[PDB]
């Protein structure tokens, strides 16, 4: 009804009221093209490059910014438009430096292609050029400023995404340059893609430099797992390399971003490899053995032990696959010690029912909330893909945004309720002025961190959080199919692990502790074997030798993300799986072809030899692990929140610290990421 | 540009090897009657479409404008 | 679902051809293992026959089945006349390629294929 | 002896609706009276409603469930507790 | 004259293919991703047919990367997606299907960048 | 003149090759500068056609005068950068002049 | 070159070799990168 | 700026050395390893620093058409010089 | 203007005419007809009007297409019939060309045209060799091309490159044998095709 018509090229459209030119265009197939507008920043108008003409209209508008009216005919490929593009693209190019050779932005770059479809072939240009000196942002991004066009992306987005003012225009101006006017450091979790925005070789990755052209890498889509969010990535190979990795939009998790970890950890896949199987010789020694040797020593171990006697423990960037194959292996010793790193309490229903542990609002639905309460978390760094996902709603929604624990930079500001963890207690019993903030809100939103979880009250931290989200819909003020409670996890693996009922933390472990213990992938330290009696036999299962192979009796070479298809389930619970970029190196393996491999040697085979019939397991234990991109909603929040009152357990005094705190903090947290030379420079640059 | 030059087009009567020997000899001599033809009515001028975005510029354009370097990046990859 | 036939009409006439044909392949093996002077025997020629028809045995396309029976004449018209040579007769046996494993275990051990 | 129940159901279908309603009124007191049984409770649209359970060294036995009444999970449920 | 044939169309039989890369192929069918490079979205348009990829290793003499697997480099084009599984479906290969992602419709305003009361208000231009 | 390599891994020669008969690859040299660590040319892949020296942008990858290297083995025809920098350093007296006689035909 | 010499540099060849196919000053082919992976070494002292 | 490594091999000027327990150096016995002797690296750098006295300078590489394409280098720091991007050729803005 | 291809328009419209002239003629089986901006007329007919529209296009007084040019096939997995037939025939008496094209699927025959043209009789040998389209009521249809006992049909889209077998020489056996294909180095798939619309002219509606 409120829908207006224009035509593109006589063609009639139906758009909504304030679309611009360039959205009408885009309905029917045209894109107009364009240098300074990118769809999720703030309109420029500045490149030019959209001018286009409107039938009747002397003058030609710019598509990307004039909103279409009623009635207008938008002459997309007219003389005049087209007039337009070359006199456009000539001036681009007219200080622009022939260094395409050079460049690494040739083969992809949209001043090259532009230039081809809509420039003309020849210059006029009799001049000398600009030539502009560059500036040090940092580790990561490479500036070569000469080759900017001064289409401002880069400064809307470090100001509007990344809510960071360091990037601006000096001078005026043909003089005009890009920088930080002073020499200082854009090092922001998600700096990276300022290299993906920024149309030319201005802005590029200073690890990736001069390694390959974009026509001769091949593009595997994969998902992303740095963090819980599931960011989706394109992994670039080149002859059996991994050369980059680059975001692959998904609107509703990490639009079209990815963090600075996610974009540079990958050359951590290059060090500290395990390529083959080790076994102790006399000495007590590592020592490289045949895949049929370490095998029979663990399987004669397994065939020795039963129930508590042996234990495993997941590590952070485990896949699914591989937590169901090693949770029947055990279990066909009659052990139930399946144990994960990152503890969740298991209070009450604990992992019975998934609304417990699971960011139940989704991350989309952050667009949807007007007020969002964060407990004991950092996001910024635990989830950078979540947290720009707040400061695009406080920035467009004027979402309300209150935190409880330590005041760190969440680059937007908020409400800052303090540390203490009683200020739970006072919001729910109505004495804090902020429980009345919650009371009037329709769409609130109660965000706790797993890593607050981590805390020895972590079960009465769950149930006061518990019981605000609990007063809220008892208020009655929230729509009905709106979810106020969620947890928001930093680790990969840790929601398939609580999905297929493994035991969040080693608490188990630690009570009963085994004779054999499997660490599959665990690189926390979590227990060493001071825990464990003088005998342990402990068996290594990974990608990197780190934490936990060195104090391995046998060491089994896994595959990293990249080398193999598995399932990982993000923190809304949302199941997606990797594609194989490269294969594992050496002699590793794929993880749930070594434990299939191991149980046909130790007698106890498990009943599926495929990917396909791995996965019809995981579906006959949790069916929404086989649901891929699917959000499967949780209820029951009633049930679980019955049962979080039935034990009181009382807050520790410790004010909620969380566990990064700067950005120093943020870019070596796991194997991949300690065994990153990227991210050790990224490190150094940022504590110096 | 054969609508340019003369020459005859030699026809058999019998169809069979001896003919089609002849004509292919009387071919030759009718190629050097085209040969001769254009070394005289050569023209000047330029020897590829003067179109970048088809044929690729000249190797000192190539190296002096932006335009030309980027039609030939783009023409050879 | 009606669709133009090849030869046969329905599978039982597809049959009949498929009959027809592993017959002129029975009674030509022993004429192939003594003009190409193979090394193996008559039965090990027939029995690679066999194996070659088995394979087929689910087909229930009389399409699908009719193809099949124009290549294996073809097949057949090529070995009878003698355009293959010896090594295109002894293709079927893979003689030079070691097997390769079968069991998980084994395809575990070499490498990642499935 | 027992290990391990799951419970796989659908968010909406009808034929999930008596397994919805057992969670919704019942499910609570279960688990006050299994402590430290794993009552893994799984939803996902459009499946089958289903029972699971694990016994000793990896035994696995299904019971489905679908367009079962609350009273007849409460009885499926009971058989597995002895069993 | 036509005849009848029920039977679902297969013809993993006359297509020569190694029975190998018939049953243990995985073939993925999806419309490609922007390269995040570009802005263009040309190479968005169609739908696309790849197998699972499979080992590469370094040729003993000059490095290369050899491989034996004889479809890493096939990548058929489809217009619809209904198409690329029913190729699928008759070439007997078992497929993944990934439905397009589209860009949602975005609400942009250049006025909204000098807001008088809210957050939109750009500091720099 | 200085001594310097031409050669700045832009990959233009390698793509353009109709036989696919280049492998290269490259990195940022210990100076910063844009070099490659691999170039190679499968001497019985090539067609000799002489695209890679019309896409190559600063006369790097050239097609020289030679014509007698004839080898007794295969793998001696697989050359890499040393031995196709050891024919630049070999022959550049030759191959300058010629390209000095034609460049104005380029 | 005689009437006109060649252009001089400094490392141009100052000693011409005929084709060396089938001497021990033959050339041979081999990869001119690093190895790309590194392993893990497993420490030098005993400590399971 | 040829080494040679504890085995005597000689390193090339991309760092490549077939390290002591890889079998593929068995390739050159009896034979040699093609090695070039003028490493690019060291050359470019006994280059002197041309002084200019202007911002902007600009390169081709030497011999017009026959060099690189021409670009243009900002010498406003002092605290370096301004590198040719193609040609390696150095440049410092006089006083 | 130097740089661009004069059209034609007198012949353009002739070719125009003729094109409908076909189509009324043979109701029975063209399904399109087109005439391409550099003038070239395309019969598009139902696959059972191979031999009579070829027949009349050979035959008749008005067009006497006696020479086929070319007959080919195109491989199009995305359709349901993907081999598109493509026949190029040469009227010497009118100086003119024309092109017919049908198509087929892996299960249906076409008509052999060899009883119009005795040129087809290879060509259509061709087509079954590379495509393996069978052509029913051949003189003698076998491969062509191919080696003997080769599997598969090399120019189909999903064929890869270089097959699947690779020959060498075995001493053992003493005889050439043959094995499945590795590469020491693997052809390089390259991605070139740009992200930016070349043509406008020929955008599909979304
Ligand atoms: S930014 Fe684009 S046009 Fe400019 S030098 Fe680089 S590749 Fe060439
Ligand atoms: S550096 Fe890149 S993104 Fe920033 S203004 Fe210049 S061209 Fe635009
Ligand atoms: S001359 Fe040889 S190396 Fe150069 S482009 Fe041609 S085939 Fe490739
Ligand atoms: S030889 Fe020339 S074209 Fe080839 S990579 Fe080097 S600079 Fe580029
Ligand atoms: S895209 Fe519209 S002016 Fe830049
Ligand atoms: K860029
Ligand atoms: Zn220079």
């Amino acid at each position: 009804s409120n829908l207006i018509e224009v035509f593109v090229d006589g063609q009639s459209v139906m758009v909504e009221p304030g679309t611009t030119v360039l959205q009408a265009c885009e309905k029917v197939g045209m894109q107009i093209p364009r240098f300074c507008y990118h769809e999720r920043l703030s309109v420029a108008g500045n490149c030019r490059m959209c001018l286009v003409e409107i039938e009747k209209a002397p003058k030609v508008v710019a598509a990307c910014a004039m909103p279409v009216m009623k009635g207008w005919n938008i002459l997309t490929n007219s003389e005049k438009t087209k007039k337009a593009r070359e006199g456009v693209m000539e001036f681009l190019l007219a200080n622009h430096p022939l260094d395409c050779p050079i460049c690494d932005q040739g083969g992809e770059c949209d001043l090259q292609d532009q230039s081809m479809m809509f420039g003309s072939d020849r210059s006029r240009f009799l001049e000398g050029k600009r030539a502009v000196e560059d500036k040090n942002i940092g580790p990561l991004v490479k500036t070569i400023m000469t080759r900017c066009i001064q289409c401002t992306r880069c400064i809307r987005f470090a100001s509007e995404i990344a809510g960071v003012d360091d990037l601006g225009t000096t001078g005026r101006g043909n003089d005009m340059q890009v920088g930080t006017y002073i020499e200082k450091m854009f090092m922001s979790e998600l700096s990276g893609n300022i290299i993906d925005i920024c149309p030319v070789g201005a802005l590029t990755s200073k690890p990736y430099a001069f390694t390959a052209r974009p026509w001769e890498t091949r593009k595997t889509e994969s998902i992303d797992v740095m963090d819980a969010v599931g960011s989706n990535i394109v992994v670039s190979t080149r002859t059996g390399e991994v050369m980059r990795i680059l975001p692959r939009m998904h609107e509703d998790i990490n639009e079209e971003w990815i963090s600075d970890k996610t974009r540079f950890a990958y050359d951590g896949l290059k060090r500290q490899r395990l390529t083959e199987p080790m076994v102790r010789n006399e000495k007590g020694l590592l020592t490289h053995t045949t895949w049929e040797d370490a095998l029979s020593r663990v399987a004669g171990m397994l065939q020795s032990f039963q129930g508590n006697d042996v234990a495993a423990i997941a590590g952070g960037l485990v896949d699914a696959e591989a937590l169901i194959a090693l949770k029947d292996l055990l279990n066909r010793v009659d052990s139930d010690t399946l144990c994960t790193e990152e503890v969740f309490p298991t209070a009450g229903a604990g992992t019975d029912l998934r609304s417990n542990y699971l960011l139940n609002t989704t991350i989309a639905g952050v667009e949807e909330a007007d007020v969002v309460l964060l407990v004991g978390t950092n996001p910024r760094f635990e989830a950078p893909l979540f947290n720009a996902r707040i400061r695009k709603s406080w920035l467009h929604n004027d979402l309300k945004v209150a935190l409880i624990g330590s005041p760190v930079d969440l680059t937007y500001r908020y409400d800052h309720l303090g540390d203490s963890p009683k200020i739970l207690q006072d919001i729910a019993s109505g004495s804090h002025p902020f429980s009345q903030v919650l009371q009037e809100a329709k769409k609130p939103m109660v965000i706790l961190g797993s890593s607050a979880l981590q805390r020895n009250d972590g079960a009465a931290i769950l149930a006061a959080v518990s019981n605000i989200a609990q007063k809220i819909r008892t208020s009655s003020g929230v729509t009905g199919d709106w979810k106020v409670m969620n947890i928001l996890h930093r680790i990969a693996s840790q929601v398939a692990a609580l999905d297929l009922g493994y035991k969040p933390g080693v608490e188990a472990i630690q009570k009963n502790p085994p004779k054999m213990l499997f660490l599959l992938g665990a690189d926390g330290g979590c227990i060493t074997r001071q825990d464990l009696p003088k005998d342990c036999f402990i068996v290594y299962q990974g990608h990197h030798g780190d934490v936990g192979a060195p104090i391995a009796d046998v060491i089994l070479p896994g595959a990293a993300y990249t080398e193999k298809s598995a399932t990982y389930v993000n923190t809304e619970g949302r199941a997606q799986q990797t594609k194989v970029a490269v294969t594992p190196p050496g002699l590793a393996r794929e993880d749930w072809k070594i434990i299939r491999a191991l149980s046909e040697i130790a007698g106890m085979t498990l009943p599926y030899d495929t990917l396909d019939q791995v996965r019809n397991r995981l579906e006959e234990v949790s069916p929404n692990l086989v649901r891929y991109d699917d959000v499967e909603g949780a209820n029951y929040f009633q049930q679980a929140s019955e049962l979080s009152k039935l034990v009181n357990q009382q807050l520790l005094a410790d004010p909620l610290v969380p566990p990064q705190l700067t950005i120093k903090d943020f870019y070596m947290t796991d194997s991949i990421s300690r065994a990153s030379q990227t991210m050790a420079k990224c490190v150094k640059a940022v504590t110096e | 540009v054969y609508d340019q030059v003369e020459f005859d087009v030699p026809i058999g009567s019998r169809g069979d090897c001896y003919d089609r020997y002849l004509c292919r000899v009387e071919e030759m001599r009718q190629s050097i009657r085209i040969i001769s033809q254009c070394l005289n009515k050569m023209p000047p001028g330029e020897i590829k479409v003067d179109d970048a975005k088809v044929s690729p510029p000249k190797r000192a354009e190539m190296k002096t404008s932006m335009e030309s370097l980027i039609h030939h990046f783009k023409l050879y990859t | 679902t009606s669709v133009k036939p090849i030869f046969s009409r329905d599978m039982n006439e597809a049959k009949r051809r498929v009959r027809e044909l592993y017959r002129a392949w029975y009674r030509e093996v022993p004429n192939t293992v003594h003009l190409f002077q193979l090394d193996i025997s008559v039965k090990q020629g027939r029995d690679k026959v066999r194996e070659m028809f088995k394979k087929n045995a689910h087909i229930t396309d009389p399409r699908v089945v009719d193809l099949l029976v124009i290549k294996g004449k073809m097949e057949l018209e090529e070995t009878i006349k003698v355009w293959k040579q010896r090594t295109h007769v002894m293709r079927f046996f893979h003689e030079t390629e070691a097997p390769r494993p079968k069991d998980f275990l084994s395809k575990f051990y070499v490498g990642h294929d499935p | 002896g027992l290990r391990e129940i799951r419970i796989h159901l659908c968010q909406r279908s009808p034929g999930s609706q008596g397994v919805r309603d057992f969670i919704e009124k019942r499910y609570v007191e279960l688990k006050k009276a299994n402590p430290d049984l794993p009552i893994l409770i799984r939803e996902c649209s459009d499946v089958q409603p289903k029972l699971w359970a694990r016994y000793a060294f990896g035994q696995e036995k299904n019971v489905s469930l679908n367009n079962f009444s609350a009273d007849q999970v409460t009885r499926a449920l009971e058989n597995v507790l002895s069993s | 004259q036509l005849i009848t044939v029920d039977e679902k169309l297969d013809i993993t039989t006359i297509t020569g293919v190694p029975e190998e890369h018939i049953k243990t192929r995985k073939a993925r069918i999806f419309v490609p991703a922007r390269n995040n490079m570009q802005s263009g979205v040309n190479n968005t348009k169609k739908w696309k047919m790849e197998f699972d990829t499979r080992e590469r290793w370094e040729n003993p003499l000059m490095g290369w990367a050899s491989t034996a697997d004889p479809l890493s480099n096939l990548v058929l084009t489809f217009s619809t997606k209904e198409d690329a599984v029913a190729f699928a479906e008759k070439n007997g290969w078992s497929y993944d299907v990934e439905e397009r992602k589209v860009p949602k419709p975005k609400s942009k305003s250049y006025g909204a960048n000098f807001s008088w009361n809210k957050r939109t208000r750009v500091s720099t231009k | 003149p200085s001594g310097e390599e031409r050669c700045i891994a832009c990959k233009l020669c390698e793509a353009v090759c109709p036989a696919q008969a280049i492998t290269i690859e490259a990195e940022p040299r210990a100076d910063g500068s844009r070099r490659t660590t691999r170039y190679d040319i499968d001497m019985t892949k090539c067609i000799y056609c002489g695209f890679c020296q019309e896409a190559c942008p600063v006369d790097a990858i050239v097609e020289g005068p030679n014509f007698e290297f004839s080898t007794e083995t295969h793998e001696e025809l697989l050359y890499n950068k040393e031995k196709l920098l050891n024919n630049g350093d070999k022959w550049e007296a030759e191959i300058a002049a010629n390209i000095q006689a034609d460049y104005l035909y380029r | 070159p005689t009437v006109k010499p060649p252009t001089a540099r400094k490392f141009i060849w100052t000693n011409h070799k005929f084709n060396l196919s089938g001497t021990p000053q033959q050339y041979v082919p081999y990869s001119t990168t690093r190895k790309k992976i590194q392993e893990w070494v497993p420490p030098s002292t005993p400590y399971k | 700026g040829v080494r040679t490594s504890p085995t005597g091999e000689k390193v090339t000027h991309t760092g490549q050395v077939y390290d002591d327990g890889d079998y593929r150096k068995v390739r050159f016995v009896g034979r040699q390893k093609e090695v070039n002797e003028n490493f690019a690296i060291d050359l470019i750098a006994e280059q002197p620093v041309s002084q200019v006295g202007s911002r902007v300078i600009s390169c081709d590489g030497g011999g017009g058409a026959l060099g690189h394409p021409r670009v243009y280098i900002n010498l406003d720091k002092e605290t370096k010089t301004g590198t040719c991007g193609y040609c390696g050729l150095q440049f410092r803005q006089q006083h | 203007r130097p740089t661009v291809r004069p059209r034609n328009d007198v012949a353009h419209k002739q070719l125009s005419a003729f094109g409908e002239y076909v189509a009324e003629i043979l109701p029975k089986y063209v399904q399109q007809v087109q005439v391409s901006c550099f003038n070239e007329l395309e019969i598009c007919i139902h696959p059972d009007g191979v031999i009579p529209v070829l027949t009349f296009l050979r035959d008749h007084s008005n067009a006497q297409f006696k020479s086929l040019a070319d007959l080919t096939a195109v491989d199009i997995p995305t359709r349901q019939n993907r081999f598109e037939i493509v026949y190029n025939l040469l009227s010497l008496r009118f100086n003119s060309r024309i092109r017919v094209k049908t198509y087929t699927d892996e299960l249906t025959p076409i008509e052999s045209s060899v009883p119009v043209y005795k040129a087809a009789n290879w060509y259509e040998r061709e087509i079954w060799d590379m495509f393996g389209v069978f052509f029913a009521n051949h003189p003698d249809l076998r491969r062509i091309l191919t080696d003997y006992g080769f599997e598969g049909h090399p120019f189909r889209k999903d064929f890869p490159l270089s097959g699947y077998v690779e020959l060498r020489y075995d001493d053992e056996v003493k005889r050439v044998v043959a094995e499945p294909v590795e590469l020491a180095q693997e052809f390089r798939k390259f991605d070139l095709n740009s992200p930016w619309e070349a043509f406008p002219a020929y955008r599909q509606p979304p």
